[PDB]
């Protein structure tokens, strides 16, 4: 089966602590309302 | 491990011999102006 | 603009302008200083 | 890394002095107190000129 990722699979792509601010960043990420396959 | 500030430069670190957050200022440094009177007037001087 | 323009000058720091590294400490110690000439030479072009 | 902000010579506390000061003498004198010493005035007759 397919479903739709919603918003979700992003992760702390490095080990610093950043405060009440909007970082960005080059990684590898699940690409968001990406189409996961779903296992029964 | 370690925060950073808005510029991304390190603001603190965790001691890794004991877990602590020791926050990070720089060394100081600054302008070593001279204020003078006229040396028309005095050899005086004072050092901000 | 000041903020950006302050904020880009600090993050122009961290550009390796085509030498072997940004950070000086690895140009004197990732190589003689015979070579780390140029390196440095780069750096303070790109810097200045 | 080596940038420095430097303070202001006024403070905002002057700053804040000096427009009432500009304030005041308008409210009070007018124009005048740009063209001379301030002279004092009623309000009402400094809006009739
Ligand atoms: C690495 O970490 C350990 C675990 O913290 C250090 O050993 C000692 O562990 C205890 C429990 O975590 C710490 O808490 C308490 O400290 C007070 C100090 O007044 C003491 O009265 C208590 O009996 C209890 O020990 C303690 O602070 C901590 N540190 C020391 C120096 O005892 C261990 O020391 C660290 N590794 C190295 C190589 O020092
Ligand atoms: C996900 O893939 C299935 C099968 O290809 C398709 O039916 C569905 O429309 C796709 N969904 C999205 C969000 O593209
Ligand atoms: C400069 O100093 C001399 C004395 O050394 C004095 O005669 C002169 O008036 C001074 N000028 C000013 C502008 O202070």
């Amino acid at each position: 089966a397919y479903t739709n990722s919603f918003t979700r699979g992003v992760y702390y792509p490095d080990k610093v602590f950043r405060s009440s601010v909007l970082h960005s960043t080059q990684d590898l990420f699940l690409p968001f309302f990406s189409n996961v396959t779903w296992f029964h | 491990q370690f925060g950073r500030d808005i510029a991304d430069t390190t603001d603190a670190v965790r001691d890794p011999q004991t877990l602590e957050i020791l926050d990070i200022t720089p060394c100081s440094f600054g302008g070593v102006s001279v204020i003078t009177p006229g040396t028309n007037t005095s050899n005086e001087v004072a050092v901000l | 603009q000041n903020a950006q323009a302050l904020n880009t000058l600090v993050k122009q720091l961290s550009s390796n302008f085509g030498a072997i590294s940004s950070v000086l400490n690895d140009i004197l110690s990732r190589l003689d200083p015979p070579e780390a000439e140029v390196q440095i030479d780069r750096l303070i072009t790109g810097r200045l | 890394n080596g940038l420095t902000v430097l303070p202001p010579l006024l403070t905002d506390e002057m700053i804040a002095q000096y427009t009432s000061a500009l304030l005041a003498g308008t409210i009070t004198s007018g124009w005048t107190f740009g063209a001379g010493a301030a002279l004092q005035i009623p309000f009402a007759m400094q809006m009739a000129y």
